[PDB]
RNA sequence: GGUGAACAGCCUCUGUGAUAGAACAAUGUAGAUAA
């Protein structure tokens, strides 16, 4: 269950947005490429070429259009589905740590793979012909649940899992008849009060994504779902 | 004026996330300690020394007590 | 209110609960998952497929392949492999008999 | 005359027979060598990392050159491999032999492995021959000394 | 009525072919085609 975020604009994505990539990188820890040098040079076929030899399971791509416009491209290695996403607004995990007033430094607390949560996701009304269909929050859901690694109630100590990382999709504005999720990231510190309450300290990055589509391959395929345009049959 | 509402929105499910973290502690927490009071069941109970009876009952009890506490 | 759908959780055997945390699906049911492995028995499930779409009307036709293509993501998006590229079939195809036609040169100058 | 050493008590020890496995007899036997004289429980460890392709089984009599991995420093053989079979038929024996031992009453936490034994099994009548084993085995409790009285004198 | 939205399920009989997991479906490489 490894990973590799890279920065797919070579290093012409801008500094802003490189260190970006290195939060969301730092944050899924252990199972990303820490040391990955993201050359100008490469695409798209060498590191899907290379993620079968290094175990790689899951793609995060970063891309910024000409516009400046950032996009989130996550994919299944090594044919599989590819999440386009569309970055709304951001703030770096620096960011989140002027705002803090006394943000937590990383300890033993970066080496263990958090737990995801979701919530809004799938199940409320919907419609099976609807604009964002119960058959795509499905396939939204199982992409994330295979991104992390199995949960244990016999094996894993709950000493163990110290972050949480909470996804929520939007529907509580009206106004959004569109895929929106927000995501964070959290420490748990636990203060026994036996009874333990535990509090969250935020850790960043702040994503607001939208779903811009989905198609079936590596950047290719036929798109089976776009949010603007409604291909004909 | 619109910047400093959006903290207790942040705030607000700030302790959403803390529901879901509450929710799967004990429940887990539960899954474990009730399977412990059924695994000593099993020494009181009489099954023959058998590892495959006592880890699929000993499996199927930790399903049944995740399952009580999420739903 | 909230769902809170959660990551992936076992237990010993493979069994996969839910994303609800409601129900189960077993491991040995996740083998059935999986296609065949045989590079000519993919080939006649995928010609199979193709002629059983033939012999059917334009209307379902398209119903049939927009649940097949989300279908097989969705299969690939857990991790089973779909192998549904019929160009790649036949050239798995073409070396696996190059495999059997050099060890055919080997053994038969052996004996 | 002499006496040979007299075999521990039946009600101390635990029996369990496997005859005619379809395995085969060069790997049972370099991977019952492996967990000779173990506890139950160090032996149930191993041989489901086995399974698991953790650690390896050193081949030491029927050694054949397939890998050399840092493994097989704790046993000083450069010669390793992973029986599958051969560590899931052995499993299902040893916990047979637990299963007996409880039906007998006795201390599951403290046995031994005495005696592993593999022998050939009759060979599968199809030019290509196979090559089943005989398992036996036996455990028993570890010895347990009590302390003496002080003599008295009289 | 006889897979066709599907965090589903894929039964039985029936004699043409295939070792299995990992290796993107090894990676791929070159030359041709009145497509």
């Amino acid at each position: 269950p490894k990973s590799m975020v890279i920065r797919i604009g070579a290093g012409e994505v801008g500094t802003s947005v490189s260190q970006l990539c290195t939060d969301v990188r730092k944050v899924m820890e252990p199972g990303t490429a820490s040391r990955l040098k993201e050359r100008k040079a490469n695409r798209l076929r060498d590191y899907v070429t290379m993620c079968g030899p290094l175990g790689v399971t899951h793609l995060l791509l970063f891309s910024r259009s000409t516009s400046g416009n950032v996009n989130l491209r996550l994919v299944v290695a090594p044919r599989g589905p590819t999440f386009h996403f569309r970055v709304e607004k951001y703030s770096l995990t620096k960011d989140v740590r002027r705002a803090q007033r006394h943000p937590k430094g990383g300890g033993k607390e970066y080496m263990t793979p958090p737990l995801l949560v979701m919530n809004n996701f799938t199940d409320p009304k919907s419609d099976a012909h609807s604009k964002v269909p119960r058959h795509l929050e499905s396939l939204t859901t199982t992409a994330f649940q295979s991104l992390f690694p199995p949960i244990n109630p016999q094996t894993t100590p709950l000493k163990s899992i110290r972050r949480v990382l909470l996804l929520n999709r939007e529907l509580s504005p009206e106004n959004d008849g569109k895929f929106v999720v927000n995501f964070r990231h959290y420490l748990i510190t636990t203060k026994p009060v036996e009874r333990r309450a535990v509090k969250l300290v935020e850790l960043g990055p702040r994503m607001r994504l939208r779903m811009t589509k989905v198609e079936e391959g590596l950047c290719s395929g036929k798109v089976l779902w776009h949010e603007y345009v409604s291909k004909s049959k | 004026v619109t910047t400093e509402q959006i903290i207790e929105r942040e705030r607000k499910l700030r302790k959403i996330a803390q529901r879901g973290v509450v929710k799967l502690f004990n429940a887990v927490r539960a899954a474990q300690l009730k399977a412990l009071e059924a695994e000593k069941a099993a020494r009181r109970e009489g099954v023959i020394g058998s590892k495959q009876k006592e880890e699929k009952v000993t499996e199927m009890s930790r399903k049944g007590f995740l399952d009580l506490i999420a739903s | 209110e909230t769902h809170f759908a959660f990551g992936r959780v076992n237990f010993n055997d493979g069994t996969q609960l839910s994303h609800d945390l409601t129900y189960a699906k077993s491991a040995d049911s996740e083998k059935k998952k999986k296609g065949p492995s045989d590079p000519k028995s993919a080939l006649m499930q995928l010609e199979a497929k193709k002629k059983r779409l033939e012999a059917l009307p334009e209307e379902k036709r398209k119903e049939i392949e927009e649940k097949e293509q989300w279908l097989a993501a969705r299969r690939r998006a857990e991790g089973i492999k779909v192998h549904d590229d019929e160009s790649l079939l036949k050239k798995a195809l073409k070396r696996k008999e190059a495999r059997k036609k050099k060890s055919e040169r080997e053994w038969k100058e052996r004996i | 005359v002499r006496y040979a050493a007299t075999e521990i008590a039946p009600t101390k020890s635990a029996r369990a027979r496997g005859s005619y496995l379809r395995v085969s007899f060069k790997n049972t036997r370099e991977t019952a060598q492996a967990i000779n004289g173990w506890k139950l429980q160090r032996a149930l460890t191993f041989l489901q990392n086995v399974i698991d392709k953790k650690e390896a089984v050193p081949m030491r009599r029927y050694a054949g050159s397939t890998g050399r991995t840092a493994q097989g420093k704790q046993w000083g053989v450069s010669r390793a491999r992973w029986p599958v079979k051969s560590a899931q038929f052995l499993i299902g024996l040893l916990k047979n032999a637990e299963a007996n031992a409880d039906a007998k009453g006795l201390d599951t936490g403290n046995l031994i492995i005495k005696h592993i034994q593999v022998n050939q099994a009759p060979k599968q009548r199809r030019p290509y021959m196979s090559n089943p084993c005989h398992i036996e085995l036996i455990l028993t409790e570890a010895e347990e000394t009590v302390q003496k009285s002080e003599a008295v004198v009289r």
